[PDB]
């Protein structure tokens, strides 16, 4: 059980980090577009 | 033990859902501006 949940945690952390970078890019793009 | 892991999965997944919502909104704004 420990092992199975640990993998899920690592999967989620990576997905979270990818999303933070995507959001940062999209906020920059929109700022530039509106400008 | 597991409670700590299941809790962490819950906490990370919540953050992920909110970023997914933000990405969807930002993508909408970008599409509007670029079109």
């Amino acid at each position: 059980k420990v092992k199975q949940l640990k993998a899920k945690v690592e999967e989620l952390k990576s997905k979270l980090w990818h999303l933070k970078n995507k959001v940062a890019r999209l906020k920059k793009k929109n700022a530039e577009c509106k400008a | 033990e597991v409670k700590q892991l299941e809790a962490e999965v819950e906490e990370i997944e919540s953050e992920v859902w909110h970023l997914e919502n933000e990405v969807a909104r930002l993508e909408k704004e970008n599409a509007e501006c670029e079109a």
